């Protein structure tokens, strides 16, 4: 069987394509609308559009399953209105060799979405991410909600913006004394990580000399600073945990269970990246048993219409019961199992229904 | 509502070069919400490099709006210029309409001069800080 | 071969539809289906067919119960069918319509394949159409090669569906020709259609179901002799 | 008079299975944020119950004339697939008069939308401001993590503490930074306050009065020399809460009455806004009669989507002129009734089409 | 009265499926229009009707270019219409079925109004059923009820569509009973289906139209006689 096994595919493949395509249009066209309020005369439109068009990617990767979904249900729906699964059945195929036949371009379809997600959508992500923060961040001491504060020993530091080549925007950092009384005030416009050391590029330090002697200024070009934090763990702690590749979220979570720190967020993060697979299957097994039970012979329209609002009812559930778990310290994976089982169990028993 | 408030509090102000603006001592510093206004009770404000020779002052309150427009001293105001001249002339009225962004002396009543060797009363006072001249 | 339906029975949500229907259906002998609409002819088709499973009786096949099975389950026995609306694979071309079926059967090879489909298109006279996609093709040319893929199939009975529903008359003598062809190579046919006088004209033998329950049977001239049909189905004026 | 009656009460019933279908989603949508800020440490989840129901009338303000537009949808796509509204053309119902049947639901549901707007969604608003402000905040500073940053209300303000009590209080060296996003001058750019234990005291009739142990008060910025250094020993200053108005701002709590007459942009744009639902209502009725004639080639569910984009697009371009208008780029005089005009014209085309193709072939 | 149809002419995308087709009916006949599918039938039924605007031609009705009007303006000038499927008001009583039509009727009273819902419920023989609603009715009282309501607007030309579409042929005569009728009260009748034996028995006059122009007029016996339409439409075999 290999006429029958293209068709298929071809028919549901096309259909996938096309209204995942939609959907992102519409969802940059919503990421644009939403964004548009910051424009501040340093975050110019062009900015926005770049940053928008950068984060594409993301956002695809992300609706990937829901658009998955849909354009299962438009294909198969198509198929059956014009009385050609019936044929095909009748001349012996079997409901188990169309879902067979219809997943296999959902297996192609899966591989591609894991490999895009896994290897393009943390560095698009986090040039997009960067580029942003470049833009608002080139400020003032402590200008940008896109910042970053630390504390070492009795220093406490800020920054207004960090790039992925190593290289930080605006560090202000304050320095005490054990009596907390303030010494130094300084602020440097940039700073590069040399491997031995971090680099800073035009200081403005202020020194307060404690008694009431006379307050100095000085200007140091190139002061040196040795500080603890490290470039790849500064591109860590700023990104969203939604963003990072499935291996920086292992090593991170790695990393942060090592130090006794939570990182309950960072295993959701990660079960539901590794397992978005599994929740494809489930939605287009759902999908096919809808089309060969009550969506039998129903308009297009209707089709379009009951997948969005599954896919709508879907979403909510999943996010809500997301941050449910730490709330409420529900096992992290059970947030991603829970939907999408329940969904593959109604598929089932739809599709037993015949 | 007061927003924030200190006790024995001992602030020092820096001028834009590196001098001391001031130094002042205050029993409490109190912020109302409506406005930016902050009481100092019993201020020793001490113009350490305003005019070189500290301005010493014992004002038993003093009011701040929300910039130093009128920081009027109530109650009782003293004024010990501790200049070259050995003479206090520590004038008391009831009130000294300081001027910090102004930075000029004037009196909002008859200017009592309490001179060391000659006590003088004089009316009004127009008189720069930084020259430090008797003027009516 | 000689399929059988024997004591059929199917009760839909609230009454009953057919009670204690028997149907019986030879290899080369065309028999009709007919009815009131709303008697449970339809059922009792569908139920043969398998599309709704039938609650009580045995549907075999030579000595063969494929009543638990399902469509294809049949299908794979050897029934067939045959949608009235149109179910042409719209982007396959029609030598496709016919070779992505045959696919499907077990025992052809490559060039029996190849030889069967040679066979197929010459036989129903669509040898000249074997480029045109199935969208682009007329109302007989379509149905000559919904024909032409039911039988790649080779089906022992084929169960057409409203053959002469919304067709002109001078049309009705090729789908009557492509019926006797049919017949010809050893099918069986069971026609449902509401087109009675047509129905009678080409079927050898009629069912006739009233509430449910078949009240009469036999060939045309007993069916339109039959008080009960004249007086429920056929009416005093009619012929 | 009885087709009056039948389009009414299908229009009615389809309306109210509609809103209620789209309350559910909206609220569940909004729900997540919230229960995502409970997560992340701030709010308390026993207060979410109150907050949504206090939120759920200025939720319906908008959900209802959607809902009149999708229950028209459906209504009049039904009716037109089962033959019943060609039966009914074709004995001398005009459009006109189906329009003039369709305005008596729509009249009634401008009656409770203007209702909601402008006498339940500030009242509810206001009871929510009120029960918010309570000790949500004062859990908020108590979840201080000793190794922490909390970088409350964006990038303005953070908050430090080296170590602090399981019971609260006598914290360890405490270190508090605020910027001014204003012009600042000089002095008012960076203030910090750095405190060896502080503590937090609750107010006889205020919040809280977080009591510093001993400590300093900075202001300056990083590059000056100038720098007001305070030296204390007890230091209070209340703690706001993240969310008392961030999500409400006070030009909605005020109650309709006051509106008027007032000169201040905000108050005049706000009454503007108020009144524009039920018009927007009438709106929706008018150009949603036409677009529900549909053929059974493409069904009645076709035309909804591309409806809420619609409603969408129509209720976002009236807020972003509502903010134009309030910050007084805008004409007061021109106000925020181009937009109605805009959509009514719209609308009229779309009815007139038909007419207009008419007399277009003598 | 008479319902007039001049010269017309429709074109579809690039197609002209309909080319001059004249039409005229007389109040008080039954006339028939019947052709294959393809040809344009359904498309000159509609531009009478009014669901297609007419590219040329006057669809006149005594002296009234109605070509123009819309679909409530023709049926306010005399024309009526019927829709194939059933049309009637489901959870609407059938008293209330046809009250809401004779509500709009202007040229009437309260007392006028409930004189005739009387008199049309009895005398259509659909009085026992006054109260049920339209779910209820079966095939044969739901049509009854629709040609009841039809003619309580009061039309001039009724312009029945499909009316002898997927019914028994015992009900048939039902339907043929109620067409004299109306035809008896003087209404013009317009009828246009598949059935080309029913249509040519019940109707006076029949119009043939293939390949969008007309082709064939007269009776029945001059229609079956003729060689043009036996050779495209009816087919020798026909009769
Ligand atoms: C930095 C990158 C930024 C990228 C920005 C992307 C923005 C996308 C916005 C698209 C908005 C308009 C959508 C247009 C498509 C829908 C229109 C439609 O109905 O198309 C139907 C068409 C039918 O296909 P046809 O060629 O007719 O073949 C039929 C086979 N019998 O259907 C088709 O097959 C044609 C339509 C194909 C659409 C393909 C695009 C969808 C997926 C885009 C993913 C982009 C990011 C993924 C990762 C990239 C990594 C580098
Ligand atoms: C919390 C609730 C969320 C609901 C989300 C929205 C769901 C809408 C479902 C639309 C699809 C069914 C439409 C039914 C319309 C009325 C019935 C009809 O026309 O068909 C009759 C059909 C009976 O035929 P058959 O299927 O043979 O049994 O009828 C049936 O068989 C009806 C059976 C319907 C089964 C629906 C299963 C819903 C699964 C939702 C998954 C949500 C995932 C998120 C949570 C995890
Ligand atoms: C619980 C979770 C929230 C609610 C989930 C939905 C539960 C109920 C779902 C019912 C779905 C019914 C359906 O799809 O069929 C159409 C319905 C029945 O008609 P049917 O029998 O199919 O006849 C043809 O025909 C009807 O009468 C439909 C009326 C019911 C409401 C239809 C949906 C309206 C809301 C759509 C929202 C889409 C997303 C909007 C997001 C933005 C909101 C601002
Ligand atoms: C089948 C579906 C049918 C329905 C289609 C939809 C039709 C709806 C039409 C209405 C669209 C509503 C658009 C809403 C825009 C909201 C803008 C906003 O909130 O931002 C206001 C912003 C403020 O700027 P300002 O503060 O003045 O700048 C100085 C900075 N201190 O102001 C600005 O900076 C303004 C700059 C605007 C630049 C253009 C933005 C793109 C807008 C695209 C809208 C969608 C268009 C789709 C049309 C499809 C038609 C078929």
């Amino acid at each position: 069987m290999v006429k029958l096994d293209r068709y298929i595919g071809v028919t549901v493949f096309v259909a996938i394509l096309a209204v995942l395509g939609v959907i992102l249009g519409l969802a940059l066209l919503f990421a644009f609308i939403d964004e548009l309020n910051d424009i501040s005369a340093s975050y110019g439109i062009g900015d926005a559009l770049r940053f928008i068009f950068l984060t594409a990617p993301r956002r695809a990767y992300d609706m990937l399953p829901m658009a998955a979904l849909i354009g299962c249900l438009v294909g198969l729906g198509t198929l059956a209105s014009n009385s050609e699964l019936t044929i095909m059945r009748a001349a012996g195929v079997s409901l188990s060799r169309i879902v067979w036949a219809v997943m296999k371009p959902m297996l192609v379809l899966m591989l591609a979405g894991i490999l895009v997600g896994e290897y393009v959508a943390p560095w698009t992500e986090n040039i997009a991410q960067s580029g942003r923060a470049l833009a608002q961040g080139g400020g003032d001491s402590q200008s940008s909600k896109r910042g970053l504060w630390h504390r070492q020993g009795r220093e406490y530091i800020h920054i207004n913006a960090v790039q992925p080549n190593g290289v930080l925007y605006g560090v202000t950092r304050y320095r005490f004394d054990e009596q907390r009384g303030l010494e130094s005030a300084s602020f440097a416009k940039r700073a590069r990580f040399e491997t031995d050391h971090w680099q800073l590029e035009e200081v403005t330090t202020t020194l307060l000399h404690p008694r009431e002697k006379r307050s100095e200024v000085v200007k140091l070009p190139t002061e040196r600073w040795d500080a603890q934090l490290s470039p790849q763990l500064l591109n860590t702690v700023v990104m969203e945990p939604e963003a990072l590749s499935i291996s920086g979220l292992w090593q991170y979570i790695h990393y942060l269970a090592d130090q006794g720190l939570n990182n309950n967020r960072y295993w959701l993060a990660f079960w539901t990246k590794v397992l978005q697979p599994l929740v494809t299957a489930a939605l287009v097994l759902m999908a096919i048993s809808f089309i060969f039970g009550p969506l039998r012979s129903v308009t297009l329209g209707q089709r379009i219409f009951t997948g969005v609002l599954v896919g709508f009812v879907f979403r909510i559930a999943q996010d809500l019961l997301g941050p449910s778990s730490l709330v409420f310290d529900f096992p992290p994976l059970l947030a991603v199992v829970i939907p999408a089982s329940i969904c593959a169990l109604a598929g089932v028993w739809l599709l037993r229904r015949a | 509502t007061i927003d924030y408030y200190a006790e024995n509090a001992h602030s020092l102000q820096y001028q834009e070069d590196g001098s001391l603006d001031y130094e002042m001592t205050a029993v409490k510093l109190e912020h109302q919400k409506a406005t930016d206004i902050t009481f100092v009770t019993t201020p020793d404000l001490l113009l350490f490099r305003g005019n070189v020779q500290p301005w010493h002052i014992q004002s038993a309150r003093a009011e701040v709006g929300p910039k130093g427009k009128e920081v009027e001293l109530i109650d009782d105001v003293r004024v010990a210029r501790t200049d070259a001249k050995g003479q206090p002339s520590i004038l008391t009225t009831t009130r000294l309409t300081v001027f910090p962004d102004k930075n000029y002396a004037q009196t909002e009543q008859a200017v009592k001069i309490d001179a060391a060797n000659g006590v003088t009363t004089a009316v009004g006072m127009k008189a720069y800080l930084k020259d430090s001249r008797m003027h009516l | 071969a000689t399929l059988k339906a024997q004591h059929l029975a199917k009760s839909y949500k609230g009454r009953q539809v057919v009670r204690d229907v028997s149907m019986s259906i030879d290899s080369g002998q065309i028999v009709g289906l007919l009815g009131p609409n709303g008697a449970g002819k339809t059922t009792c088709f569908y139920m043969i067919v398998g599309l709704v499973q039938a609650d009580q009786g045995v549907v075999r096949i030579d000595e063969q119960n494929v009543t638990h099975l399902p469509m294809h389950g049949r299908a794979r026995a050897g029934i067939g069918y045959l949608p009235q609306e149109a179910s042409i694979f719209r982007k396959l071309s029609v030598s496709d319509n016919i070779m992505a079926i045959l696919e499907t059967r077990s025992d052809l090879d490559r060039n029996g394949r190849k030889e069967a489909l040679e066979g197929l298109l010459q036989e129903f006279h669509i040898h000249h159409i074997r480029d045109n996609l199935g969208m682009s093709l007329s109302g007989g040319e379509r149905r000559r090669v919904e024909i032409a893929r039911a039988l790649a199939s080779a089906p022992k009975f084929i169960l057409l569906d409203e053959p002469f529903a919304g067709v002109d008359p001078i049309s009705v003598g090729d789908i009557k020709q492509i019926i006797h062809h049919l017949k010809a190579k050893g099918i069986g046919i069971l026609i449902t259609d509401h087109n009675v006088r047509e129905t009678l004209d080409i079927c050898e033998t009629a069912y006739i179901v009233n509430d449910g329950q078949l009240i009469a049977e036999g060939d045309a001239e007993s069916i339109l002799a039959n008080d009960l049909v004249k007086e429920v189905y056929l009416g005093h004026e009619f012929r | 008079m009885i087709v009056f009656r039948y389009l009414s009460r299908e229009v009615l019933v389809t309306m109210s299975a509609v809103s209620a279908v789209l309350l559910v989603i909206i609220m569940s949508g909004r729900f997540i944020k919230y229960l995502a800020q409970a997560a992340q440490g701030l709010l308390d989840p026993g207060s979410l119950f109150l907050i949504m129901a206090f939120r759920i009338p200025g939720f319906l303000q908008l959900i209802l004339p959607l809902g009149l537009f999708l229950g028209i949808l459906l209504a009049y796509g039904r009716l037109y697939l089962e033959s019943e509204m060609t039966v009914l053309s074709a004995t001398g119902m005009s459009q006109k008069r189906l329009l003039g049947y369709t305005m008596a639901p729509a009249l009634l549901v401008a009656i409770l939308v203007a209702w909601l707007s402008l006498f339940l969604a500030p009242q509810g608003i206001n009871q929510f401001a009120l029960l918010l402000n309570k000790q949500d905040t004062l859990t908020e500073f108590d979840t201080l993590v000793p190794g922490r940053f909390q970088a409350m209300r964006d990038g303005t303000r953070v908050t430090y503490t080296e170590e602090l009590s399981k019971d609260r209080g006598e914290l360890a060296g405490i270190f508090i930074s605020q910027k001014d996003l204003n012009s600042s001058n000089q002095e008012r750019g960076i203030s910090i306050l750095v405190a060896e234990k502080g503590t937090q005291n609750i107010q006889a009739d205020g919040s809280r009065y977080l009591i510093l142990h001993n400590g300093y008060r900075y202001d300056g910025n990083p590059g000056q020399a100038n720098y007001r250094a305070i030296q204390y020993d007890t230091y209070g200053v209340m703690l706001p809460k993240p969310e008392a108005s961030s999500e409400v701002s006070e030009r909605d709590a005020v109650p309709t009455a006051d509106l008027f007459g007032s000169d201040n942009p905000r108050y005049q744009a706000e009454l503007q806004w108020r009144l524009s639902t039920p018009l927007l209502v009438f709106v929706v009725t008018l150009l949603a009669v036409p677009l529900s004639r549909v053929n059974p080639r493409q069904g009645r569910f076709l035309k909804l989507l591309p409806a809420i984009l619609l409603y969408m697009g129509y209720l976002a371009l009236l807020i972003a002129v509502r903010g134009q208008l309030d910050k007084g780029k805008i004409p007061m005089a021109i106000g925020l009734w181009w937009v109605h005009g805009l959509f009514l014209a719209i609308g009229l085309l779309l009815f007139y089409w038909e007419p207009l193709r008419l007399k277009l072939a003598s």
